[PDB]
């Protein structure tokens, strides 16, 4: 086969990007116009850490 | 992928082992030189690794005897 | 929210903007995102400039990147859409990427805080940013976008494939910024993850087309790269993720296989994949080949499928027994599409019946000898051998198969040098007749030989008729060819034996008759009903006509699918024709049969008030065969005489006009006979004119039946009928009736049949223009176009465009073949034709083609390459192609050879640096090979070709198909190596000091470039930033110290444990810019894993900055 020219291999990325994705992202992506974990672990390890002082070492 | 390991060929890991058919050295471990030396004649070309933390393999080769000597 | 548009532009977007920054307070989100709204509404109907706009760019770019910090989702999208209208040429990204806003869309990418419409924003604005300048990508977006598609299939991301996409179109015009932070390796990885056939082509397409040119080709490993992808068959033991799921072991395996399979088939449609992996070293297909000899039945199963698929053979039905699986790669099995709902007698013949063309090129098979010659030179018919021999019997059928259509296609395909030795095999010879090895490899080899005898004759055989329609067709069509160029008497006795065994007299109950005798007393020669009057004969086909009768209702009421159907309806045929046989006594039986028929189906097409509706009835049942029985009526001249003498023929005009059966047009256009003339053309030709647009469309395709069957007189007629049908109203018949005459015209007798009723094939499309062009080939239509001022129009034309539109016109055949590209079993991929082959063939238009000197310029470009840019390389790619469709004859390397181009284009195959023209000179080469004199021409340069032609399966060994390979393969494998583009005290403080023990500027690489903020104070006026409340300098460096530890993924949950210590004890130490900063130049620095950037960039999602939007509201206003 001769996919060599960028043109050709950008046209291949984009419609087989398009056409072939079961999620709908990419044909919203690829349209061709232009051509909170963390907070939990904070607020765990504050409850934590407010019950977990209270001894001297 | 290392308690997968559990058996080892010897085309896909060493090939210069099983091809060698006849050889002048003699059977590791057995020379006396008051004796007939028993030269290694044939390796087999399948070894089974032991199941440890260290994998320690079974070889046995082939003496010209006719007698099959198991190493590790 | 509250727009105007009619006022000063400046005024309106001075408060735009000063609402945007809004001073941290006060005012809503709402009326922030309807204001970002307004303002990229009056950016759109309003240009931008910086004198009708009222302000430099950069203020506008301060006040945007603010939109970006806000906590609402929508302000951000809005912010991110109004950034990517601002976008227009280089030097607003240039403005845009002094300051460093980079670092706010890196971290609007990886937050996935339930956002999938604000994240869609920031990838459309990096694709514009591609679009704009790519060689200006910053890499914090590129470090971004591989972090999220290097580890987004495990958390789940939806945005992957819309990243590596991304990614892939980065890499085609930037490539050096994604090999350095190891965005290829990304690529690489993600296709032995992806099922998906068109996906995983387009990933493996851009890691094969760096490989192609040499200033890509710098980008790439040797051998470390490109070989992952043969990486699950070459370990035995893959684990292709670090980290994944127990419960899936073995899909997980099946699903690499399928991956790893699709690339490497995938691969070897490439020249720069062909090229790379047979490369004269420790190549990638040794390693594939070495595998295969080593006796593990989960990998030397799997690797046959892809061997299959490289060749593009059936695969066989998995069994232990040769004969079963023999049977399922036959040629002529039943398929789907032969029904009679689809593809009736048309498909099947397509299939059955070989093409018309026998000097044709069929660049198809350069491809596969090619691969084929580059197999057999690494080992593969010795690795064969010892899969057939020392292996399971469900892998050894497979390999005898393998093996055996390897050697037909070598004696097909293959010039006579590389296939002379190759069917000698001698390392299954020599173990099938050793007696000093164990009895059972010799006898395993001794039946592998028998099995491979039986494959030569199952393939020497031949495709033979499924159907009886075709199998009448081809028949007639053979006994005409024999009779236009030129047994036992047993009287009585004999005759009354057979008739009394035959059980027909003796007990009238059906299906217990002895059929096979019943045959042999209707084909027996002498016995005709007018010969021997008997009265046991007259009351044996007197029971005969009551039984085939459709009025009794006893044979046409048995169903398809039945035990014995095909005898039934032969025995029928030869019966009916049997009664013909009597032409002056048969005609009681036949009269009564044929009126019987003509009745049953008036009765069935809806000539009759009753129901007027039967289809279920005919489309199940044995009485769809009675147009066979007309078939068989249809050939003999006493036939159409007694069946014109019944209203059969007006009954089938009468058919031809209805609407709502079109399955018994079907029936009555492929059993009836076209050999004389009559009144069967008549109908014929009213089908093709006025019916049905898809019976219209069938009657058109119908033609190749009468083509590829060698029925004679076909030029009087069917070129008439095919120039009849292109003046048709609908386009799909048109098209397909000029591709049946582009196909009937590779005969002499039928192109000279075409010129003389001139067509006008020029309204149509290309293939209308390709199909006139033919015409010159031959001097009368030469001479005939050149007097009306064609040959001179076409010539300036080709030369200043049509010469580079007939490399993409070969190159899309080529990719619509065997890429899976579909520009908006194997196929024949013919040669188009060029105005430079035809010019050539008479000597009379090669002498007008030698007076417009356009070879030498053609020569000029071919020994003058620029190979820099990707134009030259199609001007050299169409000039190639001109010279090779310009020495396709004897007149055309004389005046090829008085320049002396053809060793010019065989130093081209071998020693070129871009490789899709060393295939491109190899198809050259194989084209110029295509006479006596170019093989011989090509000989003294060490290149052979094949010396046959397509008319003969086995050619004897001393016009031609055009093929030629070198005599040692792995001289245009040769590739000249290209070196690699790379080869061109707190820290120890810390390990004995804990941080509380010390509590009684900390950045390393802080300027005043690279800073969110700092960059501002220069150009723009910004005032230097504030002093914060050695309290604070030292938890400046503890931060970047345990972000610099987290990158090595070794140890990360005590790292984030600090941090979340850091921000529980100290909320005010994430709140300088200058150190979120410092942490996002990190971040465009090194490898960070998903979940840990993800976590780095929420760290800092709680934070004011109320300083830069206050001083950006005053330098502002
Ligand atoms: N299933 C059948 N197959 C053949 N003939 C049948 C069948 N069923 C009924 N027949 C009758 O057999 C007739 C043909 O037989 P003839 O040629 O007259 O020989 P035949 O022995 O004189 O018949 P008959 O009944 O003795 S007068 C048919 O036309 C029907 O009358
Ligand atoms: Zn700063």
């Amino acid at each position: 086969a001769f996919l060599d020219n960028p043109t050709i291999i950008l046209a291949h990325i984009r419609q087989s990007h398009v056409t072939s994705d079961d999620t709908g992202m990419c044909e919203m992506v690829l349209i061709d116009h232009d051509v909170s974990n963390t907070a939990q672990r904070l607020e765990r390890l504050r409850k934590e850490r407010q019950n977990q002082i209270k001894c001297k070492n | 992928q290392l308690p997968q390991l559990t058996s080892l060929e010897l085309q896909y890991v060493s090939p210069k082992l099983l091809m060698c058919r006849d050889l002048e050295l003699a059977v590791p471990g057995t020379y006396d030189p008051n004796q007939p030396i028993i030269r290694i004649q044939s390796i087999a070309p399948s070894l089974q690794v032991i199941t440890s933390k260290q994998r320690p393999r079974k070889l046995t080769l082939m003496g010209s005897n006719g007698h099959e000597f198991v190493f590790l | 929210n509250v727009p105007l548009d009619l006022t000063r532009e400046p005024s309106d977007n001075l408060r735009e903007i000063l609402q945007n920054v809004a001073r941290l307070q006060g005012v809503s989100n709402m009326r922030k995102l309807g204001h970002l709204n307004n303002f990229t509404k009056l950016l759109c109907d309003i240009g931008h400039s910086e004198e009708k706009l009222g302000f430099h760019y950069e203020d506008i770019i301060i006040c945007l990147r603010l939109a970006l910090l806000n906590e609402a989702k929508e302000v951000r999208a809005a912010g991110l859409r109004a950034l990517r209208y601002l976008i227009q040429d280089s030097s607003i990204l240039q403005k845009v990427l002094k300051l460093k806003v980079d670092y706010l869309i890196a971290r609007c990418i990886d937050i996935q805080q339930s956002n999938e419409v604000e994240r869609t924003q920031a990838l459309r604005l990096v694709r514009k940013m591609i679009t704009v300048n790519a060689s200006l990508f910053p890499s914090s977006v590129t470090n971004s976008l591989i972090a999220v598609g290097n580890d987004g299939l495990q958390e789940r991301d939806r945005m992957v494939r819309a990243c590596i996409a991304i990614i892939c179109e980065l890499a085609l015009q930037n490539p050096e910024v994604v090999a350095l932070r190891g965005g290829l390796n990304t690529i690489l990885k993600n296709v032995i993850d992806c099922q998906l056939s068109r996906i995983n082509e387009a990933l493996i397409t851009t890691i094969l087309h760096l490989l192609n040119h040499p200033k890509t080709r710098q980008y790439v490993r040797a051998d470390v790269e490109l070989e992952r992808i043969l990486a699950p068959y070459t370990d035995f033991h893959y684990r292709h993720s670090p980290d994944t799921a127990e419960g899936q072991l073995k899909e997980d395996r099946e699903a690499r296989f399928l991956a790893s399979k699709m690339g490497i088939i995938a691969t070897f449609r490439s020249w720069a994949g062909i090229i790379n992996l047979c490369k004269p070293g420790n190549s990638g297909i040794q390693s594939l080949i070495g595998v295969l000899c080593i006796p593990n039945m989960e990998i030397r199963r799997g690797l046959l499928e892809v061997l299959y698929d490289i060749f593009r053979l059936p695969l066989p039905v998995v069994t232990e027994e040769f004969i079963e699986a023999l049977l399922s790669v036959d040629p002529g099995r039943f398929q789907d599409s032969w029904r009679l709902s689809d593809g009736f007698v048309a498909a099947e013949a397509k299939t059955i019946l070989p093409h018309r063309a026998r000097s044709r090129p069929d660049l198809m098979d350069n491809y596969l000898a090619l691969i084929l010659s580059a197999f057999i030179r690494n080992g593969l018919l010795e690795g064969l051998v010892e899969v057939i021999t020392n292996s399971d019997d469900h892998i050894s059928v497979r390999a005898t198969i393998l093996l055996g259509e390897l050697l037909h296609m070598a004696n097909t395909i293959l010039p006579h040098s590389h296939s002379h030795h190759l069917h000698c095999l001698p390392t299954l010879m020599n173990m099938a007749a050793s007696f000093d090895i164990p009895k059972e490899k010799r006898l395993r080899a001794s039946a592998a030989l028998n099995c491979l005898k039986r494959f030569h004759e199952m393939k020497k055989r031949g495709p033979k008729p499924y159907s009886l329609h075709l199998d009448h067709i081809i028949q007639k069509a053979i006994a005409t060819h024999q009779k236009r160029d030129q047994i036992l008497k047993d009287t009585e006795e004999a005759l009354l034996i057979n008739l009394r065994d035959s059980q027909v007299l003796q007990h009238k109950e059906n299906l217990e008759w002895n059929w096979n005798l019943i045959g042999t007393i209707l084909k027996w020669p002498n016995v005709n009903l007018r010969n021997y009057k008997d009265e046991q004969l007259h009351r044996f086909v007197r029971r005969l006509l009551y039984f085939y009768k459709p009025s009794s209702k006893l044979y046409a009421n048995l169903d398809l699918d039945f035990a014995k159907a095909k005898q039934l309806t032969v025995v029928g045929c030869q019966f009916t024709e049997f009664l013909l046989e009597s032409e002056e006594d048969g005609q009681g039986y036949l009269e009564d049969l044929v009126k019987d028929i003509v009745q049953w189906l008036n009765a069935s097409s809806g000539m009759k008030p009753e129901r007027s509706l039967q289809n279920n009835g005919l489309l199940t049942t044995l009485s769809q065969h009675y147009f066979l029985f007309i078939g068989t009526l249809s050939c003999h001249p006493h036939g159409v005489k007694m069946l014109e003498k019944c209203s059969v023929f007006q009954c089938l005009l009468n058919l031809c006009s209805l609407k709502n059966q079109d399955h018994l047009l079907k029936l009555t256009v492929s059993s009836l006979d076209y050999s004389r003339d009559g009144l069967a053309r008549v109908i014929l030709s009213k089908i093709l004119t006025a019916a049905t647009d898809a019976c219209r469309l069938y009657a058109t395709k119908h033609l190749r039946v009468l083509l590829r069957a060698n029925v004679e007189f076909f030029n009087n007629w069917g070129i008439e009928l095919l120039v009849t049908q292109l003046h048709d109203k609908n386009k799909t018949i048109s098209s397909e009736a000029l591709d049946i005459l582009d196909e009937a015209c590779e005969d002499k007798a039928n192109l000279h049949a075409l010129i003389q009723m001139k067509p006008a094939l020029s309204h149509l499309g290309d293939k209308g223009l390709l199909l006139l062009l033919r015409f010159l080939s031959i001097p009368k239509g030469f001479s005939y176009l050149n007097e009306r001022g064609y040959v001179a129009k076409q010539l300036e034309k080709w030369h200043r465009e049509y010469n580079s539109k007939y490399v993409d016109l070969i190159e899309e055949q080529l990719n619509e073949a065997l890429t899976t590209y579909r520009k908006p079993q194997r196929p024949h991929v013919y040669l188009p034709i060029h105005l430079y082959g035809q010019l050539v063939h008479h000597k009379t238009g090669c002498h007008l083609l030698e007076v417009q000197n356009i070879i030498t310029e053609l020569c000029r470009n071919v020994r003058t390459p620029d190979l820099d840019k990707w134009e030259e390389i199609k001007k050299l790619k169409a000039s190639l192609w001109a010279l090779g469709n310009i020495g396709s004859s004897n007149w055309g390397l004389n005046l090829l050879q008085e320049e002396n181009v053809i060793p010019d284009i065989l130093k081209l195959a071998k020693q070129c640096e871009v490789l899709s023209i060393r295939g491109t000179c190899v198809y050259v080469l194989g084209l110029i090979a295509k006479t006596k004199q170019g093989c011989d021409i090509l000989k003294c340069h060490n290149w052979d070709a094949v010396r046959h032609s397509r008319k003969h399966l086995w050619p004897v060994v001393p016009d031609y198909i055009g093929l030629a390979l070198p005599v040692d393969i792995n001289d245009i494998f040769q590739v000249k190596d290209i070196p690699y583009f790379q080869t061109k005290s707190f820290h120890l403080l810390r390990q004995q000091m804990s941080l509380t023990e010390i509590m009684n500027t900390g950045l390393q690489e802080h300027t005043d470039d690279n800073c969110l903020y700092c960059v501002c104070i220069e150009i723009l006026g910004f005032q230097p930033s504030n002093q914060l409340s050695m309290c604070r300098i030292l938890l400046r460096k503890e931060v970047l110290r345990l972000v610099i530890n987290l990158s090595s993924s070794v140890s990360t949950k005590c790292h984030e444990t600090g941090l979340l210590t850091i921000k529980e004890k100290y909320p005010q130490t994430f709140d300088d810019i200058c150190l979120y900063s410092e942490v996002s130049h990190l971040l465009s620095h090194c490898t960070f894993r998903l979940p840990c950037r993800r976590f780095i960039q929420e760290l800092f999602q709680d934070v004011q900055f109320l300083q830069m939007h206050e001083e950006a509201e005053a330098v502002l206003a």
